[PDB]
């Protein structure tokens, strides 16, 4: 049938990478992964996660007593202070996790966008955008031509006189 | 300050009987992404070190299926299903959890044929 | 026949930390944490009383070292380490609650 | 694959500079590590450099007297260790990540996979 | 003219954080335990 | 030689502004700065920095004593409370600085993007994107033509019949 | 006269939605609203506002006394602790409101952008961007044609041979 | 408009599954609610489902024994209530938002506007 | 735990005299966006419930101008300007402020012709 | 360059309105300031207006009885001071930033560079 | 509440001998971007004020090299390398650190030929 890109849905057949390609020509179909955009997305998330596994050096000692209870007026100032600080660290934990979930989702959504305008400026006038995340190449691009878009070695002037006859005239 | 402690510090083996090298950590080596940052190395006499296990349990490229890795948290074991004559040398464990402390190696474990 | 668009750069920039990366080269940076101070009690526009050899609670009872501070008036009271409250030996009861009263008292 | 420079004999107080030419790397955004092995003793991690930016992370033992640079046009890394002593007699390895591996778990690996042949440095009189 | 005092002098700055004394009194900057926190005032540097 | 734009690297010859232009035609080369995009980037950073130089009006007084030490059980409640609050202001300072470094870097990276689609919609069909941050103009654009892209006075219909012969036919 | 889009200004005649269209053809003018982009913007703001109307379950009781005053040294530890916590919740409130005002403004500015590249990939080669937020359609698009861009039923191949004669040749 | 499935007679311990075909919806990003009305008693809200993602929000009374799914190709919603008792004898309504309303205030409405005809479920022996 | 309490729990009306049904909340139903999340429903005997007011004060599509909604905060009143014979049945109030608690209904108010 | 309106004589209780036509500005995103100089006394800053948005920042002395507007089509700024007294007798200057300066340090300048000729306002009986 | 205090409040000068006007602040005028927000103005009798120094140390456009600006923090000095007969009038210092407080001017310094 037909193939669609990242605008419609995500592929469940991509297992060796986060972002990848999928071509369709006369030789058949094909699916590859993008190692440079997957590694760039993971390097920002474990760097984000390296910020959270660093432990404090401030040692807190014991001021209450679980066996022999402290005096009641000093036992209520300690209890009121500890619940005040607990509200702060429960707010800051729930705020930080919810904020870094917005940043994680948005950074992986901008790596797929950055891969999209990289291919779009490679295929300068030889391809048109479908609207679902795919490019309609207007020349006979075989299996090593499709490899040239994948590894950033495409030359648009090799097919420029051929793909322009198929766009404005045919 | 993660301190790696290896054992049994020497291991005379027989070519056909399994072996096991353990390396226990001071702090937990389990990251937030769910991986244990422990690497197993083999350095033969006169050569560069060879990577064997790279994330606690995952075998490298040119490593046979004799070498296995298990363990999680602080306690880790390297496991050889059967020993050949090409498996002698010194085995180091190496943690890579946090880089501003740095990466540190184990003490080593000499393995010779008995 | 072409036209480009670019941003400026320097040879060596400053390394700052970001949310997902440590040591990003930015062009310029500044310090947010203060470490240098002025090693004096700069108090223009205030009415400063410097006790010195006298203690804060002594001015209530009046030992010989607190003779000129018995009716003092201040916007800022500076206590020194060598200040003593008593001449005959003794001490106050709830002395730290009384010190927080006269520090706030204005005279 | 990595290829280092030859052996060097130095005097206490001088500075040694080792080369490491990473030949065949199309990513050049991994981490390259320099480690150290004294004769008799074990391996000893010195530092780590990013070929994209140049951000280094030395050990606390080797802090101050290690400078690591690179020249990405010729794809060559350097390591300079100043104020040498007799205990700097060792073999100096440069190592990095292999690349072109089709596992998902290999993206979370930041250690040493492919190694150099070693550089013997002797400091005596 | 000073506004934030401690046992060794006076803190006069426009910076919002300080690392001099925990027990500074008056209208003081907030005491932090870090001694350097660099704030970027420019763009990211990509050299030629 | 050849010139490249903001996608590859940043120019160390731009000293009177943050963003600028660089043209190449028959008369020679040239380099100018953009004052409207530089001022817009700096107005958001000093406005960000004006938020941090406003000092509190809450006066904190002395409850300990450096000379004559307080009672030990009240000397430990004060010491435990002050270390709790110090953890909060050391976390909030390190979080705010690291968060506003992500915002400073990203706002100056979107001002260069906004300058790029401003020129792209000026040169409607008379220029093509190179892929490095430059536009390949397909008509003879001299030194006052290149000034017209810089100051937002370009008219694409003056060169539309000339630059279309050079694109689809030649 | 002439009509402009979201790049220049915002329309004060749009009252049933946040984002909308405005066409101009031989039959006359017209103004419609976009219900799918307005609902998507409001669903992210009331979801943002649902995060702030959830009240704590921590009960704080009385430790001071408004009638008979407490002892002075314990009356100053309570007063110093309560002003410390008040600085934290006055900082976190002013930080959260100022941060979610940057997010509210930017999410409603990206919904107008997402509506712009949705129409841009519909009119593939039949329209050109004006630069103010409008598309210059190069074929005779009547009042039901203009409805087809609005409800995502446009087919570019129906007018592709007609709108290409008007672009490269005329 | 919504059209539900017919009446069903069950036994205590079985599971009932009700259908609700939303015919004529071009948004499909609203909220669809299932409510309940025992004979004699009043209305009782069960849960709410998002047809875009599938995120459900059940009541605390109906938590654990309610599973709501949908099939957006045929535009059909489902609700399965396991471990039936005699007090589950009721009429089951599916309701959602109407759409194509030209008021600004209707964007802030997340309740029930258009309703189904009801599904009588009887649990006896 | 928002609890809706309706009143007067029954209302015998005359076809030509106005009626009024009140439903007071336990907690405030006023969101941060400035709307009161209270819905007024009418269920006739044998039919599905019909929406009348959908945000405290706004009339629905197929509802005549007899039915009016007022109130804010916790106290709310439904108001009928004149009663016809087609306005019998049970009137429920329903709040929709927070969904992880859930949506809850009122007790009901039977309205019959006197 | 800025050109103001002529002199005006008012009575205590009326309102004075001064004009300031910024002729030759292609940025129109700077800050325009109104200051005041009583005869004998020194300069006195009144307020500041943003021609992009219209956001004003008055002084605390002139808060409540000053309204500053602009008309960006004709490029003309206004300042209206209500409830006049005898001490409002002064010369009223409008000033702003010059522009077209090729220094990097001039981007961090938000004060007054180019000035108007002044407007003498006399309040008596 | 930043208060500017100028000195020496009058300065009789000789055309050929240098002069110096100081203006000290109450609070620090140093922003986070590293600039001192102090402006030096000259108003002749009958004319508009003329900008001389605009960020503590930077000369304006139509200002000769006689006028120099130095100082940082709270203490600032204007410096004239040699005085001409066209350098009479009143010199004001003006701070622009924070706008919700506002911009304030100094008291002035009359400079006449002795
Ligand atoms: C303080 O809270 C603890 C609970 O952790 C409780 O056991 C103790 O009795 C409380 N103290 C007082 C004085 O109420
Ligand atoms: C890119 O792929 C093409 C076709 O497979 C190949 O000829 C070329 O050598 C590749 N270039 C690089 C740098 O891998
Ligand atoms: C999620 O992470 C865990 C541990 O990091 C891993 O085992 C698993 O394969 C990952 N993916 C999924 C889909 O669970
Ligand atoms: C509280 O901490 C201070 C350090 O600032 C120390 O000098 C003092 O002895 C401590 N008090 C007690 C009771 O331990
Ligand atoms: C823009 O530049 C062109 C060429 O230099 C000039 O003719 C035109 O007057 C300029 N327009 C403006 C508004 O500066
Ligand atoms: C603590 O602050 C309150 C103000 O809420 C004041 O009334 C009380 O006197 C203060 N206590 C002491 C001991 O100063
Ligand atoms: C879209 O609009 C066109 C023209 O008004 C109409 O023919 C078509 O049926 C519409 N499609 C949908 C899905 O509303
Ligand atoms: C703003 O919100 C209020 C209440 O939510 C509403 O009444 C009003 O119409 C809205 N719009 C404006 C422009 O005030
Ligand atoms: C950075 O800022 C300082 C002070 O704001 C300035 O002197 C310097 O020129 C700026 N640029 C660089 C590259 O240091």
């Amino acid at each position: 049938g037909a193939i669609a890109g990242f605008i419609e849905n995500g592929w469940e057949g991509l297992i060796d990478g986060w972002y990848g390609f999928r071509h369709q020509n006369a030789q058949g179909e094909g699916t590859a992964a993008d190692y440079k955009s997957t590694q760039s997305a993971i390097d920002q998330i474990t760097g984000k996660l390296n910020r959270l596994i660093e432990k404090t050096n401030q040692q807190f000692e014991l001021i209450d007593n679980e066996f022999t209870e402290v005096e009641k007026q000093i036992g209520n100032v300690i209890n009121w202070t500890r619940d005040s600080i607990t509200e702060v660290w429960s707010y800051n934990a729930e705020l930080l996790v919810a904020m870094e979930n917005q940043h994680t989702i948005d950074l992986a959504d901008s790596e797929m966008d950055k891969l999209y305008e990289r291919v779009k400026r490679q295929l300068r006038e030889n391809a048109e955008e479908d609207g679902t995340g795919c490019f309609e190449i207007f020349h006979k691009c075989d299996d090593d031509c499709m490899a040239s878009i994948r590894n950033n070695t495409y030359d648009h002037s090799k097919y420029r006189e051929e793909a322009m006859q198929n766009r404005i005239q045919i | 300050d993660i301190v790696m402690t290896q054992s049994p510090l020497s291991l005379s083996v027989t070519p056909g009987e399994p072996a096991s090298i353990s390396c226990r950590s001071s702090h937990s080596l389990l990251h937030l992404n769910g991986y244990n940052y422990l690497d197993w190395y083999l350095q033969k006499p006169g050569q560069s070190p060879q990577l064997l296990i790279y994330l606690g349990s995952n075998r490298a490229s040119g490593v046979p299926d004799r070498f296995s890795g298990s363990g999680s948290g602080t306690d880790f074991t390297l496991k050889i299903s059967r020993v050949e004559a090409e498996d002698v040398g010194i085995y180091y464990c190496m943690q890579a959890l946090r880089t501003p402390p740095g990466l540190t190696f184990g003490g080593g474990t000499k393995v010779d044929i008995k | 026949d072409k036209i480009c668009l670019g941003h400026h750069a320097v040879s060596n920039g400053t390394k700052v930390n970001t949310l997902t990366e440590r040591g990003v080269e930015v062009v310029n940076a500044t310090e947010t944490v203060e470490r240098t101070n002025i090693p004096r009690i700069c108090s223009k526009g205030k009415r400063t009383v410097d006790l010195g050899q006298c203690g804060l609670l002594g001015t209530i009872t009046g030992p010989p070292q607190c003779d000129q501070f018995l009716e003092f008036s201040a916007d800022l009271i500076i206590e020194r380490r060598e200040g003593s409250d008593v001449c005959y030996p003794g001490k106050f009861v709830n002395e730290e609650a009384l010190r927080q009263i006269l520090r706030e008292s204005g005279g | 694959q990595l290829v280092q420079s030859g052996a060097e004999v130095k005097k206490p107080g001088a500075s040694v500079k080792v080369s490491c030419k990473a030949s065949g790397y199309t990513f050049t955004g991994y981490y390259l590590h320099w480690v150290r092995q004294a004769p008799g003793q074990g391996l000893e991690w010195m530092g780590r450099i990013n070929p994209d930016t140049g951000g280094t992370n030395y050990a606390q033992k080797f802090q101050g007297r290690v400078s690591m640079t690179r020249d990405m046009s010729i794809s060559t890394h350097y390591m300079e260790l100043s104020r040498l002593t007799s205990d700097d007699t060792a073999v100096y390895y440069c190592a990095t990540k292999r690349g072109a591996v089709t596992a998902m778990v290999y993206y979370y690996f930041y250690g040493m996979d492919v190694w150099g042949q070693g550089t013997t440095v002797t400091v005596s009189s | 003219e000073g506004d934030c005092y401690y046992s060794g002098g006076t803190i006069i700055s426009n910076l919002p954080f300080q690392n001099i004394d925990s027990r500074a009194v008056g209208k003081c900057p907030r005491y932090v335990k870090q001694r350097s926190l660099l704030l970027a005032t420019g763009m990211k540097n990509v050299p030629e």
